[PDB]
């Protein structure tokens, strides 16, 4: 689960870490009486996206009246930014950071992830501040450097300090990254964090480090035991029919195909997608059936993958579950025939009653084509197109 | 075989719930020796015909089991995973889907440290076909055989295991290692008890995008492994950065992409298939 | 600001009020899983919305069995609630509370909200716990005790005492009593309240007191310096045009009628609606148009007020206000022209160049009729439909 | 005329943001005295050509001020509204919409203990057409008159503003007293200083849904208010517990609607009228 940025630097305040004084807006009068209560200008304005790359696509600027800030909440309250890595749609913004404008005199990366190699909480720190960190570790992979906190003893302040150094600060600015370094270290570990980026993390004029941005990420599995991050999770971020389905214990995700899967089943669903592209197919979505294929879950999780207009064909593939395969081709009818499913449905059963429920699907009369075996009802479904 | 057998003796923690129940019986029906199982506050009582203890300790005096399958949800798990670690077990297999990755983070480092050997979590389990079912996975699907199958996915498992029963090979031991991001056994802990194992002539491996589990494989593999592998890795279709359902299943700067994993797998020589409708057919040149 | 069941059950939790164990949950899965996390049955399942009468609705029930657990949120997740306080179209439940049952002795009702009349922050009691106070109130209002906090002094337990012996509770409920009312009433102070509703305030079978249900609301206005509480806005629980609206500075509630009215001033837009409903119209929704009538904000209004296909006519009825009056009519046909209005548009300016502007909307060559007058104007677009 | 006049001096806290400088310019071409203005942090500089102060204090000092108009943001109003309290202002203006409802019943307390008066907040302001104007209301609709005009809605006193303009009458005084839940004066404050102005001979009293202020002020007229009285309540047609606009605009608990107000409007002998057209109409029959 993803944190605006507004959101990351409150809990960095509650941490004790610096970040430039700011509001959160929600209408342009917010956003121009922020002005005054900040000081003098000049100020940034950013529109609040789980996304990146918010500067590039004109989401970030200083401005120096109030007037300009006005305008620029008017701009972009309740439009979609569109970012290189937000979809074709962008995400909506509903929310303007006015903050105070920053001297900048350097800029460096600071960072945290779960690494899977080492099995560790590791921090990376960089001189190549402002830059995307994944080009500075294939291009320049030496001015990147990483501790990796200890679980037995936690985070330690040497590691601080050794980051602090090797990125060639000193006096007090080691003093300053050490308290930032075991800050960050402890939040992650208490608010069960998946990641942190404070890219960049500024050495102002005057001498002191800031936190400029920050891009917080949670570990979904644990919200559980983390209220307030459970809180300030931002559904209006998100494909709202990803929410829609995990309601109902279903895993979707929508692509750009005009085939939809229906499988039971994280692998197998991946699996599906593959074997469907391997024939010339080309997967519109990937939804993976967590509950039992019952008819109530197999109705919703037509609705869902029907919601998209490209899809002209669906391939349902189910494999065993704790539901008899009879029942399921039962189901899939009664879905087909109340949902109003125009497109050819291909079904390919295998478990309990798998040749008894392929005979319901045929006689049945409506378009759904019972599948001989997995490549069979991939060239099927890709043939139905 | 490797790992369990007809002569493992297992109990079960959350023993009396809902799942847990359920798949119990799935295991006792199909002869493996559940001894009994653990859930607070229900000790001393029966369920499924076999002995309830309050404390996985007790258990074990009590029936001398060396492996535990774990039924308990999430917020309780690593609770639950470490007070076995703590009884003694020698074997831990957990279901359990959820778990958040700190916790397995830290239990991770434990296991290693106390020499415990654990599957999972958030896995289907493992089966040694004839002798012994510890799992989730449908029993009838497969047969005493020679091919050895380690997966990051449950049901991709059921194709492969499938395939391999009809083409009359069959299978020695079959072992999910879980789809999340920290499990407690990975491919080359796994890929190493199959080489030293008589009754396995030749190895099925699946995985998916995410990670570099596989890629590590690969290269022990070559190093290490003689006997023939024929690898699969699922997720060839998958957009970047999105958990496709698994929480370890994600690309993340752009790292642990299907095909890197199949280039890998064949750097060192290992027969990779595109299409997991011909694993069968793979093994059939082996 | 309104806060969901849940919500509040969490905030007393931390000030030490008592509320029954439970979890929020928002799969079937979770819902049922709270089951042995709270204990031996039989528990409660509640539907979160913010609305009340949930009971009637059967959006509450009492169940003995995970399974049924699992049933009830299967039904309702993802779905709208209906209870005589919401409209018709009802609240989406997207969570649901499991917790304990408990043993009820006796319902009471405690509440507080700030009293206009007295200027003062209230707190009332009632024996008759489990009902409507409004009908309480009226019927029987020598049943309900009530005390104000003196700004001056804070809340002081003589207080607390007073109503808890008027409801004629004795030993250690006395002591209860008090200690609830001391944190209800910081509560308020604190989270810059609105409303405080426990109904019911329950004394269980083995002698205590317990908050069974929580209803607070917020004072908008205070949000700047409540953010926990700006964190738990749930949008979803509203009509979505209001919010839009808000956004482009502008004040929007939906109503039956099928005459839009766009008007500045919340007065004047209240007096609008009645005297185009004094000569037959129906008013559809009351519109304020808080910033300045620039073609960009009426461009927006006029797109929320039609979302509603009801509206068969609008009118507009701007007096003075910080824009020229043919700077107004120039925007409105702007308007008309780029949102394509379809239905007839009676327009009323009064102010600096209401002349000229009258004119221009009546040369445009659209369907505006420019009125001469109020009461012309209101006749016109009742006229018109 | 009541409140203001062509004598009383005013200084504006806030004076140099946005809304402070525009409608300051506003009341100086208008001709009110403005004095000078307050802005911590620009004590020492002139504005639209008067003083700028430090202090509220500073500023009574060297003016001789004694009521003071703030344009100051919600969040730090009832620290400015305070400070004037103690500066002895002995009346303030407070157009500012949006301050907590918690800290206008504080204020409230306070400004009854300190016997001073206080306009608002979330208002129009107050005008005394021809001598002086301290507000955001258009002056040039108004004329020197016999009407007196208290209303909770700003826009709808422009609408009765007009009509007594046009029917001749002219107004003595304009009194917005705000839209919020607790203002700072009620109807019965501005009645009873209209009951004792020459220059008032009948009066014009607007209110809406919300509150019980009308049906209190009407008991009062009943019994003390001697002029004729015509009043107008708007929010016939507004839905039960939704705020209207105004915070202090919604039904609550079956109670303040535009009916009962009515009602009780006539039952102390009060010219009602339904249509807010005929506000001038209603004025000739007295
Ligand atoms: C663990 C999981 C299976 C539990 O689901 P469940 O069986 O419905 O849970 P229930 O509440 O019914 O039962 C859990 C039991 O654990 C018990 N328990 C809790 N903590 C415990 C602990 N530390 N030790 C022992 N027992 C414990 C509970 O008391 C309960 O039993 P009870 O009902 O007798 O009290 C479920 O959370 C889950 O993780 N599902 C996903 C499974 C999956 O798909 N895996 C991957 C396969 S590829
Ligand atoms: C109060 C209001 C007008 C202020 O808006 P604004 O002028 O755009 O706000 P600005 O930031 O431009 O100006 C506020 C000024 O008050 C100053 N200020 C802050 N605290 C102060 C204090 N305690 N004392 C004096 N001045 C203070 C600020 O410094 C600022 O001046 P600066 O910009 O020179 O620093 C606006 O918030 C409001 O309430 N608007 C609604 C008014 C309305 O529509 N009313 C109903 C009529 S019916």
């Amino acid at each position: 689960m993803n944190l605006h940025e507004y959101q990351a630097k409150q809990l960095f305040a509650r941490y004790g870490l610096p970040a430039p004084v700011g509001y959160a807006c929600t209408t342009p009068r917010e956003a121009e009486e922020a002005a005054s209560k900040i000081g003098a200008g000049p100020w940034v304005v950013k529109c609040q996206v789980h996304a990146g790359g918010r500067g590039k696509a004109g989401g970030v600027k200083v401005v120096n009246s109030k007037e300009d800030i006005r305008a620029f909440a008017e701009n972009w309250l309740g439009k979609r930014l569109v970012t290189y890595q937000t979809d074709a749609n962008g995400q909506p913004v509903n929310q303007i950071l006015v903050e105070a404008a920053t001297d900048i005199a350097k800029e460096l990366y600071l960072g945290a992830v779960v690494d899977r190699s080492s099995r560790r909480v590791v921090f990376m720190a960089s001189t190549e501040g402002g830059v995307e960190i994944e080009k500075v570790a294939e291009e320049t992979p030496h001015l990147i450097h990483k501790v990796a906190l200890d679980p037995l003893t936690g985070p330690m302040p040497y590691q601080g300090r050794e980051l602090a150094f090797k990125l060639g600060l000193e006096g007090k600015l080691v003093q300053q990254f050490t308290k930032i370094f075991m800050g960050l270290a402890t939040i992650f570990l208490e608010r069960d964090l998946a990641l942190i980026e404070i890219n960049p993390l500024v050495i102002t004029k005057q001498g002191d480090l800031i936190c400029l941005d920050g891009k917080l990420g949670a570990d979904g599995n644990a919200l559980f035991r983390q209220p307030d991050l459970r809180e300030m999770r931002d559904q209006s971020q998100e494909d709202p029919r990803e929410a829609q389905a995990a309601q109902w214990e279903l895993n979707y995700v929508a692509l750009d195909g005009n085939i939809g899967c229906m499988v039971n089943g994280a692998g197998l669903a991946m699996g599906t997608m593959d074997i469907v592209k391997l024939h010339g197919g080309e997967p519109a979505n990937f939804l993976d059936v967590g509950g039992g294929a019952t008819k109530e879950r197999v109705t919703e999780a037509f609705k869902i993958i029907l919601s998209d207009d490209k899809v002209k064909a669906v391939l349902v593939n189910i494999f065993g579950g704790i539901v008899r395969c009879d029942l399921i081709a039962d189901g899939i009818i009664g879905a087909v025939a109340e949902v109003g499913v125009n497109v050819p449905v291909v079904v390919r059963l295998e478990g309990n009653n798998a040749e008894l429920g392929a005979k319901k699907l045929a006689d049945s009369g409506l378009n759904i084509i019972a599948a001989k075996g997995l490549t069979d009802a991939a060239q099927q479904v890709v043939a139905a197109v | 075989s490797i790992l369990i057998d007809k002569n493992t003796k297992v109990i079960c923690q959350g023993f009396t719930g809902s799942q847990g129940t359920f798949h119990s019986e799935q295991a006792i029906a199909y002869g493996t020796k559940m001894v009994g199982g653990v859930t607070p506050g229900k000790g001393g009582t029966t369920h499924l015909g076999l002995p309830v203890f309050n404390t996985v300790r007790e258990a074990v005096a009590a029936t001398g089991a060396t492996a535990s399958v774990i039924y308990v949800p999430a917020p309780f798990c690593k609770d639950s995973i470490l007070e076995a670690i703590d009884a003694g077990i020698k074997l831990i297999i957990t279901i359990t889907e959820g778990i958040p990755t700190l916790d397995m983070l830290t239990v991770k480092v434990k296991l290693d440290e106390a020499g415990v050997r654990m599957i999972g979590p958030n896995c289907p389990g493992v089966i040694t076909p004839g002798e012994c079912k510890i799992g989730i996975q449908p029993g009838h699907i497969h047969k005493p055989g020679k091919v050895g199958i380690v997966s990051r996915s449950g049901t991709l498992t059921y194709e492969a295991v499938k395939q391999t029963t009809d083409y009359g090979f069959g299978q020695s031991t079959c072992v999910g290692i879980g789809g999340d991001p920290i499990p407690g056994s990975n491919f080359i802990d796994i890929l190493e008890m199959f080489e030293k194992d008589p009754q396995t002539e030749a190895i099925v491996m699946i995985g998916e995008i995410g990670g570099s589990a596989e890629e590590e494989a690969a290269a022990y593999i070559k190093e290490h492994v003689t006997k023939p592998v024929v690898g699969y890795i699922a997720g060839v279709t998958a957009p970047k950065g999105k958990r496709m359902g698994h929480a370890g299943a994600i690309i993340a700067g752009g790292k642990g992409t299907a095909d890197e994993k199949f280039a890998a797998l064949e750097a060192a020589g290992v027969k990779t298939v595109r299409s997991l409708a011909d694993i069968g057919e793979a093994l059939k040149t082996v």
